[PDB]
């Protein structure tokens, strides 16, 4: 790791998963508008964007897009409710052409919650077939997890 | 009694800035606030010591009924006739902290969008889709985000051109008026959007002013109360020297930070509200004295400039003390 690198990652996940909560624990008032913190973590600083919206709305992100290396999807364990709506929202963000290489790492929150396998099949994961794709369980309110998915993002970047 | 009124009316300003939800329950029980969403969007948009951001996080909620039809009532009260669209997203955002999550970002601009076609139907009808005054919106506050974010280093900022190409096609395959993003971009280029400033930005202020280490003070419940110089006495029955241990203590509505000059101040301990308890003092080596315990046991003594000085400070502490043991007192009662 001799080369000091800037990469461009984003974050996604439905609302109140913990996206700000994983993105707090990771780094003045924020800039007006969307979460947008740096995370430096073995001589490598991530420039981490809170990404979401509307079908009308998505395509306004793609000029974002094309300086992506990696995907970090936020689901909530415990909303077995939300799980069918988290994927779509995973699948949708995966379903662009620019995002095509980008790596992916799940942060399962908040571990009656959904195990590991359970959120592996519910969310698809094991249906991208070209995807380098990671599950990492979490508990964004203790910190437990976080770093050890930073440690395999990394390494795969 | 009147004292006690105003002390339960803050403690719901104070419910709020925790959970917007509970601070409107209690307003309304205590009978200080109306419970239909129009006199909860007036309270909002009028009162005084409420977190902007919190209220954001209230607003912004896109699953409570409640939650939306306030934030509606919220956005009828303005007026974005005859406004850029930059401009009436700037006067609704320097009413609510329109910051956070995607997807909460995402039903503030919603709203607001939705406001600023009532307010200019004829523009409006100028575009193919109406769709377009809310995905611009969005790429408003998206661009504001970009450029002026820290995080987001200036080689890889959006540029004018950049933008442009970026809301390509939106108009149902048509493009936006060129000459028109481009003064958007120019005057967001030339005035950042930001928010009005609430009780949070008084403690914000604090916190610059001290450096090095120190705990997160500018939480959104946290109000500062009082300023004031004090001598910090290590004993009470042997005399210091004239003007020894001078303290910068910074009273908050719950909490109290002891710092010293380092203006530049150094962090050196803060103390709970809850279970303290405060005495006055005076003997030979110290008239104006303040001694603090918590039950019963000594945190701090203190020894004023002044009476005045000690009757002002020693009256904001009495009273936020009380004002937290009220918060205990309620959240205890949470079933």
């Amino acid at each position: 790791n001799l080369y000091f690198q800037s990469m461009r990652i984003l974050m996604v996940g439905l609302d109140a998963a913990g996206k700000t909560t994983i993105l707090y624990k990771l780094k003045t008032i924020p800039t007006i508008g969307f979460n947008v913190e740096t995370v430096e973590y073995k001589n490598i600083s991530f420039t981490v964007w809170d990404v979401g919206g509307q079908d009308k709305i998505r395509p306004l992100w793609r000029h974002y897009f094309q300086n992506t290396q990696g995907l970090i999807f936020v689901v909530d364990s415990n909303d077995r409710e939300r799980v069918n709506e988290a994927r779509e929202e995973l699948m949708r963000m995966l379903a662009e052409d620019e995002l095509r290489d980008a790596v992916l790492l799940v942060f399962a929150n908040k571990q009656n919650a959904m195990n590991a396998a359970e959120i592996t099949d519910k969310l698809g994961l094991h249906s991208l077939r070209h995807r380098n794709w990671y599950i990492q369980a979490t508990c964004a309110t203790s910190g437990d997890g976080l770093y050890e998915g930073l440690d395999w993002l990394s390494n795969q970047l | 009694n009147d004292v006690v009124q105003r002390r339960h009316y803050r403690i719901g300003l104070n419910l709020f800035n925790k959970k917007p939800e509970k601070g409107i329950q209690y307003l309304i029980e205590r009978g200080f606030l109306s419970d239909t969403p129009v006199g909860v969007a007036h309270f909002i948009l009028e009162r005084k010591g409420l977190s902007r951001q919190m209220i954001g996080e209230f607003l912004g909620n896109r699953q409570k009924q409640f939650n939306r039809d306030v934030l509606d009532c919220v956005v009828d009260e303005m007026d974005f006739s005859s406004m850029d669209l930059d401009d009436a997203l700037r006067k609704f955002q320097s009413h609510i902290r329109v910051q956070g999550e995607a997807q909460k970002v995402e039903r503030l601009i919603e709203a607001f969008s939705q406001r600023y076609c009532v307010c200019n139907p004829a523009l409006v009808r100028q575009f193919r889709n109406p769709d377009t005054i809310f995905i611009l919106a969005f790429a408003i506050i998206l661009l504001n985000t970009d450029m002026y974010s820290p995080s987001v280093k200036a080689e890889r900022k959006m540029k004018l051109d950049d933008f442009i190409k970026n809301l390509r096609g939106v108009d149902n395959g048509e493009d936006i008026p060129r000459d028109l993003l481009v003064g958007i971009y120019q005057r967001i280029q030339g005035r950042e959007l930001r928010t009005n400033d609430d009780h949070v930005s008084q403690v914000q202020a604090v916190e610059r002013m001290i450096v090095g280490k120190k705990p997160v003070l500018s939480l959104p419940h946290r109000r500062l109360v009082c300023c004031c110089q004090l001598y910090e006495v290590p004993d009470p029955n042997r005399p210091q020297r004239l003007g020894l241990h001078q303290r910068e203590v910074f009273l908050f509505n719950d909490l109290l930070v002891v710092t010293k000059i380092f203006v530049t101040y150094s962090f050196r301990q803060s103390f709970p509200l809850v279970e303290m308890h405060m005495q006055l003092f005076q003997n030979s080596y110290y008239q104006f004295g303040i001694k603090l315990l918590s039950a019963r046991k000594v945190l701090i003594i203190f020894n004023a400039p002044s009476l005045q000085d000690r009757l002002r400070f020693t009256s904001d502490l009495r009273e936020s003390i009380a004002e937290v043991q009220e918060m205990e007192k309620y959240r205890v009662e949470s079933e």
